């Protein structure tokens, strides 16, 4: 797998 | 209604830094259905992996997995550009459908998790004690995970600028600079949150020329 | 499990004095079965009323009625001798059985509640914010409410006494008490705690002969 | 305001059966006063030990100490008909006055608290959490020391009814009362409830002559 | 100890869109001190303005007003660089000390708000009550401003990188973006996030190109 | 109908 | 120290 | 007065 989402 | 249908733990998945982010509150009434729009943590990043929690802990890892798939096909593009939509569906059933849709490419993948599945009931009465119990270790987890994604933005976008600075940029501000970015690199690897705090600082103190430039670019 | 049935609000019956105790406390998951032996106000009360509840006040009548039904056919007793068994069971489909058993006839009497009777979503949500401003008022109401039924109690107590007392107390401590009783069966009538704690204080005062007589008695 | 003085957690006494009666809830904002009144559970009790407690749990055993100290020279009555105020006054300092008052006699003593006494902030949150981890075997337990106390009640209200009877209580009735109330006595002594409930439902089975000649007497 | 000094309701600052951001958590045990660090919403803004809240309601508009005060000399920057730190201090007195610091020139101002400030027991009351009454309309507002936001971060990270491209990005391309710039900063002027949502999906789905050139870039 | 119940 | 007081 | 911080 990859990275995680960021918050914006 | 003698009953109500409610969400007995917090429902999100985990972001940058291992916090979990929620997306349904803890006591929601079902059915529900929430989004969230994220974006990626590096340029060029192809893919995110959406791992979904249950819980009320801050930290992602002391959160129950409730499953993970990866969205990828995510176009060329800078950090935090790309916007990716998280969607949490509880249905009727008490069914969880989780999707994430990349708004560029219209690509979109789904983990559907069985009303079944997370944490029993003695595990979820402990989970709310523990989140009681450590409120103040969470705490300062999450204002760690906070300083260190602001450290990153200023490591990665001061690059950048000093990239598009070139020439603009007297040689003595590029040293002080590129120490600095270095040294905070450094220190995003660590856990203490002063360190960071203290190298983003030197930075801000060397950069005041290329922030000029910067602004004056544009 | 990613959903846990509750019962949103309490559920419970009203008892002497107009308040409403609680069989079921909110927040409990289901299904559930919860019982509580009870009594008589009066010396041979021959029905009770059973009156179910739904709510988080301490006053009656501010909570939400779910029906009411009489047990009758109780035998000749004094006040507080007869066991009447109430018992609340919600089962599996979130349907509310209520039924009142006495255990000296074993006859009883039921009322079912379905499972969408009772408050909808925003009265209950009215509702858990009602009870948490007048939480004082309803403190205050409690107390009241313990205080009469304390005044009750010792005006039947001493009128009991005094029959069995005969010729065994004093005039002068027969005609203290009983207008002293006679003060106090109409502070039973207000609402106002000091003025029912008052009579209740001049009955005590007046009362040693009569309670050295009654425990000699016995 | 930005700050307000409230109690970190529930003061009270024990009561009959070891359970914690609260005086003044949690989260109360001082200064505050509150009062109850409270009886002997035996005939010709001359004394009571007013142990104040500091807690959520409902066994007395289970909360914190805060002192204790004995009222006497309460004058000779039956059980349940002394009238022993007690009250909660704490003051704008944080210093908590327990007093207990014979209203009869108007013998008070007090025990003073100061304001520093009782649990530390660590024990008080590992409290919170206990009385939550918990909520169920102190609610099976509260249910029981009221099972324990209705049984207690008809144990000694039938002796003294059976006393009064005399002979016009029949022969077989009352060799089937006394037997119920020996097995009752001895069930009292557990801490099984359905037992208790099982030896009170056998006297109210046996008792139903007895019931009557006792309200036909008064 | 018998009482524990904590904050009634949460404090915190106004941050951008008009959303209360919180330092010290409702019911936290003072004195403590709490710091976060913030930045510029515009290119080269010169000074910000410290709105100091107290509530628990997400709408700033919605909170109790404690004060406020501006930090300005803050050096020519792109928004989102400049670090200022905002602390809020309660002491052991209960006064609340608020100051921001730009740690680039190292200047600082705080406010000082005593101890009696902000809401009375009343209107604490009814904040707890209220926050709660609208958890629902919160949580709508909170996902508006942070969908805006991200519209408006998209919009200015956009027009940054089309100034950056140049050349590079085709006439076609820079039409369809620059359309979808104009659609976006209009939509981020209302309070409907479905349509920021839908200018900023159209702004994805035309800019794929410039994305790829502004990756490349660095 | 009738009393309501009293708690002993 | 003796028996504690019993809530009527 | 002036724009507020924004939350990075």
């Amino acid at each position: 797998s990859h990275p995680r989402p960021i918050r914006v | 209604v003698l009953l109500l249908d409610v969400t007995p733990l917090s429902l999100g998945i985990e972001t940058m830094g291992g916090v979990m982010t929620t997306l349904i509150a803890k006591n929601t009434t079902i059915p529900t259905k929430h989004s969230q729009v994220f974006s990626t943590a590096e340029d060029n990043q192809s893919a995110v992996t959406i791992h979904v929690l249950q819980g009320e802990r801050k930290r992602a890892a002391d959160n129950k997995s409730l499953g993970q798939f990866n969205l990828d096909g995510i176009n060329p593009a800078p950090r935090g550009m790309p916007q990716i939509e998280v969607t949490f569906d509880i249905d009727a059933d008490g069914i969880l459908h989780v999707s994430a849709k990349d708004k560029n490419s219209g690509k979109e993948q789904k983990i559907t998790i069985k009303a079944s599945s997370g944490l029993n009931e003695d595990e979820i009465q402990k989970m709310v004690r523990d989140a009681e119990a450590n409120a103040e270790a969470d705490r300062k987890f999450e204002e760690l995970v906070q300083t260190r994604n602001q450290g990153d933005h200023l490591l990665h976008s001061t690059r950048k600028q000093v990239e598009e600075a070139g020439d603009k940029l007297p040689a003595d501000d590029k040293t002080a600079i590129e120490s600095a970015l270095t040294a905070l690199e450094t220190a995003l690897k660590g856990e203490d949150k002063a360190a960071i705090e203290a190298k983003m600082q030197e930075l801000a103190q060397v950069s005041q020329k290329l922030m000029e430039i910067a602004q004056q670019q544009h």
